[PDB]
């Protein structure tokens, strides 16, 4: 009954205003690109609209016609159609109204659930913040993966890169990072809350549905936006989705809040851009990618800044995901994005199958911030762990004397310590406890195949009996002398009793 | 506002639909066939329990 | 809310009230009969083993 009534409520308010608008006739439509004739005052990369309510962007301004890319399906545009200029550069809704909503590349709700109540709009193609607004990266972005929080730490405002082959565990790292922020977002202080944005480019709708249901299960859509430009979405949408998500995150950083955006992948935005550019007839380049393929990404990843306290203090981290071919990191787009970003996280299939998951190749993975953007406890412990693994990797290819035998033992113990499961990120203090137990020669007595057991068991013990110690480590943010003595006695007692 | 003849025309066809909805008008067999299809799908996905009152458990001690 | 989005609010109200009235059972200590064992120990470690030692 009231269903029809709320249906009427929609008619009750319409768009009576018909205006005198500039137009153009579609000389030629084919392959997703229209060649409009007219639109004399249409701007560059403006948003135009077609007679069927379908949008497009005027990308080419040639003397005789305007090359327009259609944001949607192309079968509905005929020749001699009508294109009306909307007089507005391409822009997307922004605000907290988008949190928990799945939206398409243009900010249209995609999961039903009504419309977006956004009260503001932001242009996708905005220039990056200057040199003066920024400030060096200070806080840590807690990822939950032990091997990332310890060996390749990520700060807030950094631009890490997750690069690997197909099916090595990149989206898994992204989802673990998203899920971990629940503990901070549930708390009270607003200086730790991190709103997450996930841009899904070229992924089939089933994958994004699995991902969204996984976030819902972990109750992580309270603060997540999902911008999906899946495979069946015209190339002009997969091209533009990263920029839409980056605007949704620029809104957060511009208002003193913190945001995390995860492009997934950028190697598919590159392909969509190449298709667009080849269908506008622009000359190809190397591997057929346009010449402006580096710019495409550099202008996009340069928006992940760390504003100083005069500009709000907000930040915007970025975790672009690249996909290499058989580990050929030396390809074109991989090298471009490698020389654009800060750190990197190399996932390798030889490590994925050898049992090391996440496959993070700690030997090659880097993080320019390194020291900074790491908690003092983690800084204390992960340093010694890093040295121990660095020494171990040198003498690992084989498998005598007591010193090097114990060095290999410690290396292997730490290696089996760094493993982890899926969608179970650990609090930083728990990581510190586990890594401390491992690196203070305690596990050297145990067999390596059993280490995982210990790990799990140990936490389930400390998480109940010694909540006070973990709270101490979190609050004070360091392993004080008394905290160290406690940790020592807890580990010594637990090891024997197990 | 009393001028948009299409506006009031849509509102009028609305009012007629409101009054005539004693049973889904112009339903056709597709109406019932669908209704049945997704009702059965939802029933299968949810469960087969006593879909009326609270079924009882009667557990077993350790 | 669950009652505010259902046509038969009465049926869900009845569900709610039956939930309010009906609770759940709890297990006991019959499986814990190992109680007896403790008493037996009170003989060895304190009467037989202790005295002989
Ligand atoms: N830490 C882990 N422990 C166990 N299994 C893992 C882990 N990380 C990833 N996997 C496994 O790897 C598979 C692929 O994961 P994921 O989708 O994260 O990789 P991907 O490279 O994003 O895949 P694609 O690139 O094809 O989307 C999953 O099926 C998952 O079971
Ligand atoms: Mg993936």
């Amino acid at each position: 009954a009231e269903v029809s009534s709320i249906l009427e409520e929609r008619i009750l308010g319409a768009d009576t205003s018909v205006d005198l608008e500039e137009t153009g006739r579609v000389l030629s439509i084919g392959d997703g690109i229209a060649r409009v004739h007219g639109l004399r005052n249409v701007q560059a990369e403006e948003m135009v609209e077609f007679s069927s309510g379908l949008k497009g962007m005027s990308l080419n301004l040639e003397p005789d016609n305007v090359g327009v890319v259609v944001f949607g399906n192309d079968k509905l545009i005929k020749e001699g159609d009508i294109v009306k200029r909307t007089g507005a550069i391409v822009d997307v809704p922004v605000g907290e109204e988008l949190l928990g909503r799945v939206v398409d590349a243009l900010g249209n709700a995609i999961d039903g659930k009504g419309p977006i109540g956004s009260k503001a709009r932001r242009r996708v193609g905005l220039k990056a913040p200057g040199i003066i607004p920024r400030i060096s990266v200070r806080e840590p972005m807690q990822t939950g993966i032990k091997a990332v929080d310890s060996l390749v730490p990520i700060g807030r405002g950094q631009r890490e890169l997750i690069i690997g082959d197909r099916q090595t565990g990149k989206t898994s790292i992204a989802i673990d990072t998203i899920i971990n922020q629940k503990r901070f977002n549930d708390g009270t202080d607003e200086k730790k809350k991190l709103y997450c944005i996930y841009v899904a480019i070229g992924q089939k709708r089933s994958t994004v549905a699995q991902l969204v249901k996984r976030l819902t299960d972990a109750d992580a859509m309270k603060y997540t936006i999902v911008v999906s430009a899946t495979a069946s979405d015209a190339a002009p949408l997969q091209y533009l989705a990263p920029y839409s998500g980056c605007s949704m995150g620029e809104y957060f950083r511009d208002n003193g809040k913190h945001a995390l955006i995860i492009y997934d992948d950028l190697s598919k935005q590159a392909v969509a851009y190449r298709q667009m550019s080849l269908l506008l007839r622009r000359p190809p380049g190397r591997e057929a990618y346009p010449g402006d393929v580096f710019y495409l990404h550099s202008r996009l990843l340069e928006r992940a800044a760390k504003m100083n306290d005069a500009f709000g203090g907000g930040s915007l981290t970025a975790l672009p995901v690249i996909e290499t071919q058989a580990g050929d990191v030396s390809a074109y787009i991989p090298t471009n994005v490698i020389s654009i970003t800060d750190g990197q996280i190399f996932l390798e299939t030889e490590l994925f199958y050898k049992g090391i998951r996440p496959a993070i190749n700690v030997g090659l993975s880097v993080s320019r911030v390194g020291s900074a953007a790491q908690t003092r406890a983690m800084k204390q412990v992960a340093g010694t762990m890093k040295l121990e693994l660095a020494q171990y990797r040198e003498v690992a290819a084989f498998a005598l004397d007591a010193a090097t035998q114990q060095l290999l033992s410690r290396g292997v113990r730490l290696t089996e310590l760094l493993k982890q499961g899926q969608y179970s990120p650990m609090a930083i203090e728990e990581q510190v406890a586990v890594i401390y137990a491992g690196v203070r020669g305690y596990l050297d007595k145990l067999e390596p195949s059993k280490i995982t057991k210990f790990e799990n068991a140990f936490l389930s013990h400390v998480i109940s009996q010694h909540q006070a110690l973990l709270g101490k480590i979190r609050t004070d943010g360091k392993i004080s002398e008394e905290s160290d003595a406690k940790l020592k006695e807890i580990v010594t007692n637990f090891l024997a009793g197990f | 506002d009393p001028v948009q003849k299409l506006f009031v025309d849509k509102i009028r066809e609305y009012r007629t639909k409101r009054q005539t909805s004693g049973g889904p008008v112009d339903a056709g067999p597709e109406y019932q066939q669908d209704l049945d299809r997704e009702l059965f799908k939802l029933k299968q996905m949810y469960g087969k329990a006593d879909m009326n009152t609270f079924p009882n458990f009667t557990f077993e001690d350790p | 809310y669950y009652k505010a989005n259902v046509a038969k609010a009465g049926l869900v109200d009845d569900f709610e009230k039956k939930f309010n009235a009906l609770k759940v059972p709890i297990p006991e200590d019959k499986y814990t009969a190992q109680v007896d064992a403790e008493e037996k120990e009170d003989v060895k470690s304190c009467a037989e083993f202790l005295t002989q030692s």
